[PDB]
C-alpha cells in the first residue's frame, strides 16, 4: 500500500480551480470521475460541481440529485466514467482535513474501499507553487492491530495537522502526477505563440534615441566610481580588501549588465530595420 | 521581479540586525522580523523611512520615497 500515483487529466484541474476560486471568500465542494485500477494509478478524468451553500469556513450539498440527474445526461455522449472520489477547498487555510471532512470521508471508503479526498489552497496557490493534496484516510482499529516498497519519494515537513495529525488518522498521503500529452500540450500552448506579425514589428523609435543617449549617461556614474573603487585595494587585510566593500551595488556588474542589454536590443532594431525594408 | 509587482503591504522599518535582515512596525498594528532582498540598495533605509512588504510572507520588497512666496526685491 505504497507508491501510488495519482494522475490528474490537464482538463480536469483547472475546472477544479475556477470553480475553486470564483467562490472565494467562500469555500467551495465539487466531485471527480475516474478509475480505479489494480493498486497504483488511480487516475482522475473530469470533475463537475455540486450545488451547495458555501461560507468561508464551511459547506454543504443542498442538493441530492444534481449529481445523479447529470452522470445519466452524461452517457448519452459517455464522455467520462463513474465515480470515483471528492473535493474541496480551504481558500487561504492550509491543505488539510477535518473532523467533518473524515465522517464524510468514513462513507466512501467503506462505501468503496480507495475512494479518495482532495485539498486545494487557491490564494496561495500563485503561479509557482501549488500546494494542491489528495488523502486516503486509514484504519485506526487496523493501526492498534499494527508500506514501503524500495520507495517512497516525497514527505512534508509543514501543514502541523498535517504533519503532526496528518499521519495518526489523516491519511496514508499520497503523492500526485499530471498526465500532460503530445495531443493536448500543442493546444495548450497555442496562446503565447504571439502572431506572425510578432517579430518584425520596428516599434517607434522616439524612446529608443530617448533610451539610447540616456542609457550612456547612466553608464558613466558607475563607471567613474568604478574608477575610484580601484585606488589601491591592498588596505589592510587581503578581507579587508574584500568586506570593508560590502556587495552595496557593486559596480562593474552593474555596467555589464547594461553593457550587454543595450547593445542585444539595439542590434535587433538595426537588423530589424534592414529586413523590413525589403518587405518591399 | 514578480513578487515585487502589487498587492503590496506597506510598513516603516526600524532597524537592521544582519547584511540581510531587518524589521518593521507596520502600520497593521504588529511587528515583524524580516528578511530584506538584494538587487536592493542599504544606504537609504536605517532611519523610519518608508517601504513596501509582500503580504502572506510579510516580506520586504523594495523602496518608495515622496510657503510659496511670491515677491521680488521690485
Amino acid at each position: 500500500d505504497t507508491k501510488e500515483t495519482v494522475y490528474i487529466s490537464s482538463i480536469a484541474l483547472l475546472k477544479m480551480l475556477k470553480h475553486g476560486r470564483a467562490g472565494v471568500p467562500m469555500e467551495v465542494m465539487g466531485l471527480m470521475l475516474g478509475e480505479f485500477v489494480d493498486d497504483y494509478t488511480v487516475n482522475v478524468v473530469d470533475v463537475f460541481a455540486m450545488p451547495q451553500s458555501g461560507t468561508g469556513v464551511s459547506v454543504e450539498a443542498v442538493d441530492d440529485v444534481f449529481q445523479a440527474k447529470m452522470m445519466d445526461m452524461l452517457k448519452q455522449t459517455g464522455r467520462d466514467q463513474m465515480v470515483v472520489g471528492w473535493y474541496h477547498s480551504h481558500p487561504g487555510f492550509g491543505c488539510w482535513l477535518s473532523s467533518v471532512d473524515v465522517n464524510t470521508q468514513k462513507s466512501f471508503e467503506q462505501l468503496n474501499s480507495r475512494a479518495v479526498a482532495v485539498v486545494v489552497d487557491p490564494i496561495q496557490s500563485v503561479k509557482g507553487k501549488v500546494v494542491i493534496d489528495a488523502f486516503r484516510l486509514i484504519d485506526t482499529g487496523a493501526l492498534i492491530n499494527n508500506q514501503t516498497t524500495s520507495n517512497t519519494g516525497l514527505l512534508n515537513k509543514a501543514n502541523i495537522q498535517a504533519l503532526i495529525h496528518g499521519l495518526n488518522r489523516h491519511y496514508y498521503s499520497l503523492n500526485i502526477d499530471y498526465h500532460k500529452t503530445a495531443k493536448e500540450t500543442k493546444m495548450l500552448m497555442n496562446l503565447h505563440k504571439e502572431q506572425w506579425q510578432s517579430g518584425l514589428k520596428m516599434y517607434d523609435y522616439e524612446e529608443k534615441e530617448e533610451s539610447n543617449l540616456a542609457a550612456t549617461k547612466s553608464m558613466v556614474k558607475i563607471a567613474e566610481q568604478y574608477s575610484k573603487r580601484i585606488e589601491e585595494e591592498k588596505e589592510l587585510t587581503e578581507e579587508e580588501l574584500k568586506t570593508r566593500y560590502v556587495g552595496r551595488q557593486d559596480p562593474k556588474k552593474h555596467l555589464s549588465e547594461t553593457a550587454d542589454e543595450t547593445l542585444e536590443n539595439n542590434i535587433v532594431s538595426v537588423l530589424t530595420a534592414g529586413v523590413n525594408s525589403v518587405a518591399i | 521581479k514578480r513578487i515585487q509587482s502589487v498587492p503590496l503591504v506597506i510598513g516603516q522599518f526600524l532597524e537592521p540586525i544582519d547584511q540581510n535582515t531587518g524589521i518593521v512596525s507596520s502600520t497593521t498594528g504588529m511587528s515583524y522580523v524580516v528578511r530584506i532582498l538584494s538587487t536592493l540598495d542599504r544606504e537609504l533605509l536605517k532611519p523610519s523611512m518608508s517601504v513596501a512588504l509582500h503580504r502572506h510572507s510579510n516580506a520586504l520588497v523594495d523602496i518608495l520615497p515622496p510657503e510659496k512666496p511670491d515677491v521680488t526685491y521690485a
